[PDB]
């Protein structure tokens, strides 16, 4: 190993390296596209495009337990096997899949497709780790791996900024009996593909990995690649039976502490950022409901005579309401509720209607013209000499007014706030350490996990994600550089593969528990992630230097 | 072999065995007469009757005329040579035609066989012949030779056309009554014949021009050979016993006496004028009399007078009689043989049927009386053959009888002068003046009620045994030849033989000219209005009978004012020949015309021009005529109403017989064979009542029609003639009119409305004996019935009970039905029959329809229709009726008491259309209400309804009830059930089960025979009760009952029929009219409606849906139908004055868009066979195809368009094509090659209560 290091330290830094690091930030950058895609994408298309307003399924998150078995199964392989043929057979599943999850009618067979993708892509980000692992010099290797976990960041920001531009319209999901337009959801799908896709482009001109390649044997192919890694930065410059044993090899036995020590960490962090970097869009969507449904307009004893009624009312409740010779003509119903209303011979003319919800009413000599207001809409009603003529087909909604436009625009703040938290970590591993970084930046990040009480409002709820967002990415970067030091070349894929399989579950743990807790209280989610934070940063000192 | 052989020729000699000088019985002394014998035991005397009758003296006419329609007297007649010669030839010539004839031969053959009883002995055992029935022959030598004969004909008394069978008396025995028989002397004469007219031979030779038939002397001499044949067996009517008649009112014959004797001789029609029980009593009294004769022939031993043995005469008697001895010398009658006899000697030996064997017109009834005296020759024969009479073969007198038509035949009939003045016995008629005589022979006979006798009342009882041409064929093979009495010699009697002819009963001169104050004008008086003198003087028409009456030179006359304005114009020589042929025209047209209102029974065919012919029933308007006649049945053609009353029928009284098993088997049997005979007798009874009291009068009616048409014919071509007689005679010889072809051609219009006359009267007659003469014996009937059927049931209470209960049930459950072939032999009635039995409607028993501004009974069993004042008839079909939930919106039947019997109800159909609007209010849910019921004692049938339910209920006394139910829901797209008309029919049968369909197909049914005594009722309630629902109403048309179960084929022919396919229906099955506007529904695609696009030629119309959706929470929900453009039919070329549709009618569409109509027109020059429609301004071209053609037939299929080009190409029909993804509308011939083509008109409707928005 003396020899390969001296040799690697030789060769420097240059335009190889470089080359092959925006090659690996693609793949990582396909990982953070497949984690805004599971976790901001999916739950908001089983959402009822007809009901204008609606709430959060987490149906699609099966995915990321697919991601699990990934992260191990093609994770561990690849110790045993190779990295660049892993990589290449996990990335090119990974695009084949999505594009023919692109092509499919139903949402069964779309969800079953994003499980098999989610199934490549979630070996991708061990493997990368521990590709570029093998190519960068010893004493610059804290800086440029960090580097690396930028792209990461940026894919969600890209994943984000691309979303609300192509589908700010939630229900695409629970939608096949809509014409083949509103495809909007399959050019998304499309263009999700495309960092794999350029990856898969890009990869065929990298090499393989010169110390895996050397462990194996055929030292000879070993120092062809190091003579080709010299020559550019001179001219720059001028078998499962054994994957299982080997993945027992790195818990019970003599990697057994640091491995336990690891996986807690790495629990514990994805267990709070993911369930906050997906409660923060849920809390503000709970105040602006909150903000709405305090003014909600109470009717009682109402007697409308001969009344013609033109433009909208919204929010509102009508009870004992007597609309005698009425007339809604071109109108919008939002967010309106009628109880115990006696109609009477009212006029019903091209109304669209939200949310309303007709109960206990007498409908009594009435017309319903060019509606949408279909009979699910009226609950024990008795009609009385009425008549339903033409109805308008489908339900209608304002999606000028019902897109959750912000959901992916505070995902894009909260991603791209990381941005200036994550420089300052790349220029700084190198200098306080490995351990001090990442306990830190826990415990800085629970400390201001414990001032998100005192807030509450739309400013202060992006203020505080911005920032715990900022001061939670150096602890990510260190927990990379850290997982991938200190096991051998012969069990680093494997040991990533299984903490990032864990991470998969904690992210599932936190966005299940987080997203769940809303509406009901506040300080039980901000005081379990602050504990979780803490146990995390007093936890990550007791592991081994690395300096 | 001929009858009389070796003819006679007069001039003869004296011989003594075939011609000779003999001395028939006489008062007093006679002059030897010379009579020649022509067979055995008949003589012949060629000389007139004064001998027999010393009253008849004389042969000159007596001052009193005889009560007789025509009579010629004479007295030169039979006084030369000559004229005895003619007399016997003729004589003979008859009686060999007569024998020629097969029933001739019968008949000769009994009379030559049966000789007189010899009963002139005082003492028991002795038999002698009677003085008084034999005659002396004086031979030559100068001594006469006593001898025994049976018929005797002599030339007439001094009536000349007076033929009458005499006969000569006993002192204490009616020999002619009490089966001795006696000799009878026949007043015949060949050479006259009477003559009558026959109005009812067109159904064979509509070529036949007027009457005035002669009667064929041969069916005379049969009708005296006939009465010699009874009075020689004595089995003879006694005189006094006769059909008498009513005389007392203005309308009936002054005298018409006629005996039962008579009547037994016509046969045929005639011989139904006397009721079975008189026959019966006949029957039994010559039966009683043949024992009588029979036990004094067994009696006696010796016989004195003759040298003949006693066993020769006793033989002889035995096979006059056919007496049956059983080898031990005791004669005894058997009923078999002698009642082959007697129906023998009455009813094979008939003048009727002589007239079918000899195939010549003869009057079919007595009451056809002779009008003339017919001077004819028979001697030669080429004017009358042996064979076959005046129809001469294989010349123009051998078809359509012309041989007796004395207009045809001229040569060979002369009239006479008959002494009886037309106006000698009349009745002096007139109103409180303008008194006329009215002949005597033309008035109605009227018999009275004495005459018909019934045994009905009389009750049974029952034991272990209680029981055509081809007909006289048999008889002929069965009759015994070879064996006539031989001549037996007889001690001569004295030189006179005393004896005095069989005394006749006093007939008493019925008064003349009686006076009569009516306050109506009679139906003789419009008779009498119409005539003329024929007088100089110009003969004008004239429709007022005050004036024609009043004065001579004016006849009345029934046509329209334009005909007696023209033939009243005076118009010259230029314009003569147009006019007459203008004149013949008009006649053709106004007695050919008829009666288009069908809807009555079997009376299809009613002449509207018989109202004002003789003021039947006081109206002189041949609408109101009509109007009557619809509502009064055929009792308004009648002068008087026949009064038919059947008592109450006997209970059967049934004998047990202890411990036996085959002998109440045959009691069984025998009560239900005697039921059959009681019903069988009953029918009998009544058409006999109905024969003798209702045919008559409709028979008079026909003739006097007959008459009114020839008195309008001859004033006609009176006025002709004059108007004719009044030109120079350059403009006669240049203008040439002839009398005779005019004549013959207004005669054959007159034949071709007789036609139609005859069929309206004979389904006039058949209608009132099927309507109020039958019901009123099938309800006696039918209550014994039920009575015999609980005695039979509990006699049943060894070991075979069950089969016996099954027979008796199913046996007396029915009835028998009624045949007239099994009680008249006229083919003219019984074809009109068939056809009156085979409508089903006509059988009915209540036939509730509007008809003339009045709801009534077609079936005439209603008494009283009771109709409430709030009650809705729809204007534009008043068939409809409208009932509210009102008190006072109700409808009542009460039918005749006389007609309901007990038991009814047991097997019976009702069927009526039913239409039942949307229910609105939720409290109609679980409300059930009655809208027919018939319930008296809460027991009977009756009509509910509920929501979305008709239900049909039937209860006893007892509490139980049984209810089939239809059910229909409400809660459909499209209902064909829901405010449109449906026809709903039950049938009820006690025995099985009880049915209900609805449209003519089974729905369901549910057994009734657990039920015990369901009561009838006799009133019908339609009216809504019980309903809480306050605005509920509903529609009923077209009730009708029947008193038998109705099988399917019967309940999908009512539904057709009622159905009536001729007019087109919209949505509701209301009438089709124009100048309405209806939505349009396509029935291949119910969903969707019609909608226009950019009117113009450039636009088109399509189908767009979905309809939409009309609810009523817990109540109904259902698709609405007021949706799309509305279509409006405007007429192009319908006739009818009325807004009415019919079927092929030719229509203009119209479309309405935005309150505006455009012309529902297309192109069809554009490539394809679709030919798209569009909408444009009503000034358009007219170019382009327009004109639609409506049918509703192919089998009916809903209401199709058929657009047509305007050469008459057709186009074709009209539908819709998916013209790309637009669903055009098209006119296609695709859809002339037999779905898209049928089509249904959905009108704003107060039942359906969507609001047109
Ligand atoms: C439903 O309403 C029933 C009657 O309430 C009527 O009161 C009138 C004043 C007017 O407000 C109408 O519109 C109302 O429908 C009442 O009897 C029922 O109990 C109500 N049912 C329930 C469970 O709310
Ligand atoms: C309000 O009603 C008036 C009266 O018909 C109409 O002119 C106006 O357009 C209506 N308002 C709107 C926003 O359409």
């Amino acid at each position: 190993a003396h020899q390969y290091e001296t040799i690697m330290d030789e060769c420097g830094h240059g335009r190889f390296q470089w080359i092959l690091f925006f090659v690996l930030g693609l793949a990582l950058m396909a990982d953070g596209v497949e984690v805004f895609v599971v976790s901001f994408a999916l739950p908001s298309a089983e959402k009822d495009m007809c009901l204008s307003s609606s709430k959060k399924g987490m149906l699609g998150m099966i995915v990321y337990l697919g991601m699990m078995a990934g992260a191990f199964i093609l994770g561990g392989l690849a110790d045993k096997l190779g990295r660049k043929r892993v990589l290449s057979m996990s990335l090119a599943v990974n695009a084949s899949f999505a594009s023919l999850s692109s092509f499919v009618q139903g949402y069964g067979a779309f969800l079953f497709c994003r499980l098999i993708s989610g199934i490549g892509i979630g070996g991708a980000l061990p493997i990368v780790f521990a590709y570029f692992s093998e190519f960068l010099s010893r004493e610059k290797r804290g800086e440029h791996l960090s580097w690396l976990g930028i792209f990461w960041m940026t894919g969600g920001l890209y994943a984000s900024a691309m979303a609300w531009s192509i589908i700010p319209h939630y229900g695409w999901g629970f939608s096949m009996g809509t014409n083949y337009h509103f495809h909007s959801w399959r050019v998304f799908v499309i263009v999700c593909a495309l960092p794999c896709t350029v990856s898969m482009v890009a990869l065929k001109f990298m090499p393989e990995s010169p110390r895996f390649l050397l462990e194996m044997g055929k030292h000879d192919e070993a120092w062809m690649i190091l003579k080709q890694v010299h020559d550019t930065n001179m001219r720059a410059k001028g078998i499962f039976k054994q994957v299982w044993d080997n993945a027992l090899y790195c818990v019970m036995g003599p990697y057994r502490m640091n491995t336990l020590i690891l996986a807690v960490v790495w629990f514990a962090m994805a267990f709070s950022y993911y369930g906050l970097t997906v409660w923060f869009p849920d809390m503000i969507r709970y105040f602006q409901d909150e903000e709405y449904k305090s003014k909600m307009k109470v009717f009682f004893g109402e007697h409308v005579y001969g009344a013609t009624i033109n433009f909208t009312m919204e929010n509102q409740i009508h009870q004992h309401g007597k609309l005698v010779n009425d007339k809604f003509t071109r109108m919008y119903f939002k967010h309106v509720l009628f109880e115990d209303t006696f109609f009477d011979e009212c006029y019903f003319e091209d109304v669209t209607s939200t949310d309303t919800y007709f109960k206990n009413c007498t409908i009594e000599s009435t017309i319903f013209y060019n509606t949408d207001l279909y009979e699910h809409k009226f609950i024990n009603c008795r009609f009385i000499n009425s008549t339903f003529l033409e109805q308008k087909e489908g339900c209608h909604m304002d999606l000028e007014q019902d897109n959750d436009f912000l959901i992916y625009l505070v995902s894009f703040l909260g991603s791209l706030s990381v941005l200036p938290g994550n420089i300052i970590s790349a220029l700084l591993m190198d200098r306080i350490g490995r351990l001090k970084m990442i306990g830190g930046s826990m415990l800085i990040s629970a400390v201001c996990c414990f001032f998100l009480f005192f807030g509450n409002s739309e400013s202060a709820m992006i203020g505080w994600q911005c920032l715990f967002c900022g001061t939670s990415i150096a602890a990510w970067n260190a927990l990379d550089v850290i997982t991938v030091e200190l096991y051998p070349t012969n069990q680093r894929a494997t040991a990533f593969g299984i903490l990032n399989g864990l991470c998969k579950f904690g992210a599932i743990l936190g966005n299940t528990i987080f997203a769940s807790f809303v509406g009901i209280t506040k300080v039980v989610p901000i005081l379990l992630a602050a504990a979780s934070l803490v146990g995390g940063g007093l936890i990550a000192l007791r592991l081994p230097e690395t300096r | 072999s001929p009858f009389v052989n070796k003819q006679f020729n007069y001039k003869d000699p004296v011989n003594g065995v075939d011609i000779a000088y003999i001395k028939i019985p006489n008062a007093g002394q006679m002059q030897p007469v010379k009579a020649f014998k022509i067979h055995n035991k008949i003589w012949v005397i060629p000389e007139r009757d004064t001998f027999t009758n010393p009253e008849e003296g004389d042969l000159n006419p007596p001052p009193e005329a005889k009560q007789v329609p025509v009579s010629y007297y004479d007295s030169t007649y039979l006084s030369t040579d000559n004229e005895k010669d003619n007399y016997l030839k003729g004589v003979t010539k008859l009686f060999e035609r007569i024998y020629s004839t097969d029933l001739g031969r019968m008949l000769l053959t009994s009379i030559v066989r049966g000789i007189p009883f010899w009963g002139g002995s005082t003492i028991d055992t002795e038999l002698k012949v009677i003085d008084t029935n034999c005659i002396n022959v004086i031979q030559p030598d100068g001594s006469y030779r006593s001898e025994e004969l049976n018929l005797v004909i002599i030339g007439p008394s001094a009536d000349i056309i007076q033929f009458e069978c005499k006969s000569f008396g006993h002192e204490v025995l009616n020999l002619t009554r009490n089966g001795y028989g006696s000799t009878q002397y026949i007043r015949f004469s060949p050479d006259f014949t009477f003559g009558f007219e026959e109005s009812l031979e067109v159904d064979t030779n509509p070529l036949l021009g007027a009457g005035k038939f002669a009667t064929d002397p041969a069916v005379t001499l049969a009708h005296q050979l006939i009465h010699a044949g009874h009075r020689l067996y004595g089995i003879a009517i006694n005189p006094n016993r006769v059909f008498k008649v009513n005389t007392n009112a203005y309308y009936e014959m002054s005298g018409l006496e006629v005996s039962f004797e008579e009547l037994r001789t016509f046969g045929g029609h005639d011989a139904k004028f006397i009721d079975s029980l008189q026959e019966n009593e006949f029957r039994l009294y010559y039966y009683n009399k043949f024992k009588d004769i029979a036990s004094t022939l067994n009696k006696a031993k010796s016989i004195v007078g003759t040298t003949a043995s006693l066993q020769y005469m006793k033989n002889v008697f035995k096979e006059k009689y056919l007496l049956s001895e059983d080898t031990s010398g005791k004669f005894s009658v058997d009923k078999l043989k002698f009642d082959k006899l007697y129906k023998m000697l009455t009813e094979i030996y008939t003048e009727d049927n002589f007239v079918k064997f000899f195939k010549v017109l003869n009057a079919k009834t007595f009451l056809n009386f002779d009008k003339a005296v017919f001077k004819i020759n028979i001697v030669p024969k080429v004017n009358y053959t042996i064979y076959d009479g005046f129809n001469l073969r294989n010349t123009n007198l051998a078809a359509n009888f012309n041989g007796q038509n004395t207009e045809i035949n001229n040569m060979n009939f002369t009239k006479l002068k008959n002494f009886t003045g037309l106006f000698e016995f009349y009745k002096l008629l007139c109103v409180r003046d303008l008194c006329i005589k009215v002949n005597n022979w033309d008035l109605f006979f009227s018999p009275s009620e004495d005459n018909f006798t019934n045994d009905l009342n009389k009750g049974e009882e029952i034991t272990s045994d209680t029981n055509s041409l081809d007909l006289i064929q048999q008889y002929y093979l069965t009759f015994n030849f070879d064996n006539e009495p031989e001549n037996i010699s007889i001690e001569n009697l004295s030189s006179d033989i005393i004896g005095q002819l069989e005394l006749m009963p006093n007939i008493e001169r019925f008064p003349n000219g009686k006076k009569y104050e009516l306050d109506k004008y009679t139906m003789f008086h419009y008779l009498r209005a119409q005539e003329f003198e024929h007088g100089k003087s110009r003969i004008a028409l004239t429709n007022s009978v005050n004036e024609a009456l009043l004065n001579p030179s004016r006849v009345y006359t029934f046509f329209s004012s334009d005909y007696v304005k023209k033939v009243n114009k005076a118009t010259e020589a230029a314009m003569f020949l147009g006019w007459v042929e203008q004149l013949v025209y008009d006649f053709t047209d106004e007695t050919s015309e008829v009666s288009t209102t069908d809807k009555i029974a079997d009376i299809t065919i009613i002449i509207p021009y018989i109202g004002p012919a003789l003021n039947i029933g006081n109206m002189l308007y041949k609408d109101d005529f009509v109007g009557a006649l619809i509502f009064s049945g055929a009792v308004i053609l009648l002068e008087f109403i026949p009064e038919i009353a059947i008592p109450v029928l006997g209970t059967f009284a049934l004998v047990s017989y202890i411990a036996n098993k085959v002998l109440t088997v045959q009691t069984i049997d025998n009560a239900l064979s005697k039921r059959n005979e009681k019903w069988d007798e009953v029918y009998k009874y009544i058409v006999t009542n109905w024969l003798a009291k209702v045919n008559t009068q409709i028979d008079l009616i026909r003739k006097k029609m007959k008459e009114a048409l020839e008195n309008q014919a001859e004033a006609t071509k009176a006025i002709i003639n004059y108007q004719y007689n009044q030109y120079t005679e350059e403009e006669k010889n240049n203008i040439n009119f002839n009398i005779d072809d005019l004549s013959s051609k207004l005669n054959e219009s007159i034949n071709k409305a007789m036609i139609n006359i005859n069929k309206f009267l004979n389904q006039c007659s058949v209608s009132y004996l099927m309507n109020s003469m039958i019901p009123y014996g099938v309800k006696r009937l039918e209550d014994f019935d039920a009575s015999l059927k609980d005695a039979l049931l509990k006699y049943i209470y060894i070991g075979q009970v069950d089969r016996l209960k099954d027979k008796v049930n199913n046996t007396l459950s029915t009835d028998i039905p009624f045949q007239l072939s099994k009680y008249v032999d006229n083919q003219r009635l019984l074809s009109t029959f068939t056809e009156y039995i085979k409508n089903i409607i006509n059988t009915s028993i209540l036939n509730l329809r509007y008809e003339s501004n009045h709801l009534i009974d077609l079936s005439r069993y209603a008494s009283k229709i009771n109709i409430g004042s709030k009650v809705n008839f729809d204007p534009i079909d008043k068939n409809q009726i409208q009932l509210f939930n009102l008190e006072s919106s109700k409808i009542e039947v009460i039918l005749k008491n006389a007609i309901v019997y007990n038991s009814m109800y047991e097997n019976f159909s009702t069927s009526f259309w039913i239409r039942i609007p949307k229910y609105f209010n939720s409290i109609s849910l679980n409300n059930e209400y009655t809208i027919i019921n018939c319930m008296e004692n809460n027991s009977g049938w009756k009509v509910s309804l509920n929501y979305g339910e008709i239900i049909w209920t039937l209860q006893d006394t007892q509490e139980i009830k049984q209810r089939v139910v239809f059910k229909y829901s409400q809660m459909i797209n499209i209902s064909d059930y829901i405010n449109r008309w449906i026809f709903v029919t039950i049938t009820n049968n006690r025995l099985n089960n009880s049915k209900i369909y609805i449209n003519g197909r089974l729905i369901d049914q549910k057994p009734i025979s657990n039920l015990g005594n369901i009561h009838a009722s006799n009133n019908i309630m339609f009216k809504l009760d019980g309903c809480r629902d306050t605005h509920r109403y509903i529609w009923i048309k077209y009730f009708n009952l029947f008193d038998k179960e109705l099988n399917e084929k019967e309940i999908k022919d009512l539904y057709d029929n009622q159905s009536n396919s001729g007019i087109l229906k919209d949505f509701w099955g209301d009438y089709l009219q124009y100048d309405k506007p209806y939505y349009m529904l396509n029935l291949y695609d119910p969903n969707k409606y019609v909608d226009v696009n950019n009117v113009g030629i450039r636009g088109y119309m399509y189908l767009k849906g979905p309809r939409g959706s009309v609810m009523t929470t817990n109540i109904y929900l259902n698709s609405s139908l007021y949706r799309g453009a509305k279509f409006i039919i405007k007429k192009y070329a319908s006739g009818n004055k009325d807004n009415i549709v019919r079927n092929n009618d030719r229509v203009y569409i119209n479309v309405v868009v935005k309150n505006k109509e455009y012309r529902l027109a297309t192109n069809a020059s554009q490539a394809g066979v679709e030919k798209i429609l569009s909408a444009l301004e009503i000034p358009d071209v007219g170019n382009l195809s327009q004109v639609v053609v409506m049918k509703s037939k192919n089998i009916t299929n809903k209401c199709k368009m058929n657009l047509q080009d305007n050469n008459g190409n057709d186009i074709g029909f009209i539908g819709f094509h998916q013209f790309n993804n637009i669903a055009k509308l098209v006119a296609s011939n695709w859809y002339n090659r037999q779905l898209g083509c049928s089509w249904e008109f959905i009108p704003v409707d107060d039942g359906w209560g969507e609001r047109p928005l």
